């Protein structure tokens, strides 16, 4: 569930640890 | 969504170019690498992204190709709400907190999961406590 907003959680993750 | 024109007046496009000189082979840049300097310019692709420039391009980007690729990028829509609203959901003794194990599986299971040992580094380099404000964690993140 609330998929769209958990892929930008994860996208934010792996720019923060890019 | 930004076109590349706003894109440019969002990001130094002599660093959109020189982190593509970094990392191209032949001319072209890989979507793996576009996306890897997608996040050094402050960008956060997610793999809907990443899918529809290959299904548009393939899996190698000319440059013009990379900066249509960036300006996909973007994501102005973004807010700390929603990501919150999405840790939230497992908070159902609504104490405002998740332990690195409970954030590891949200983060592990659906979507573009992260590996077990990426979600653990990012959360150990996060806090050093066990119990996660995750309000604090998405407002982490999101800067």
């Amino acid at each position: 569930k609330n998929i769209p907003s958990l892929l930008r959680v994860q996208a934010h993750i792996r720019k923060k640890m890019v | 969504v930004a076109d590349i024109q706003q894109l440019e007046e969002k990001v130094d496009e002599s660093d959109v170019r020189i982190y593509f000189n970094e990392k191209s082979s032949g001319g072209k840049i890989s979507i793996d690498n576009a996306s890897y300097n997608a996040r050094k310019l402050g960008l956060a692709p997610s793999s809907i992204d990443e899918k529809k420039i290959k299904e548009l391009y393939g899996d190698n980007l000319t440059y013009e190709q990379y900066l249509e690729y960036l300006s996909i990028c973007v994501h102005d829509k973004d807010n700390v709400e929603e990501l919150i609203k999405m840790f939230a959901h497992f908070d159902n003794n609504c104490t405002g907190y998740l332990t690195k194990s409970q954030m590891k599986n949200i983060l592990t299971t659906w979507g573009d999961a992260l590996t077990d040992q990426e979600a653990i580094d990012a959360l150990n380099a996060f806090s050093s406590e066990d119990n996660i404000d995750y309000k604090l964690f998405c407002e982490d993140i999101l800067q």
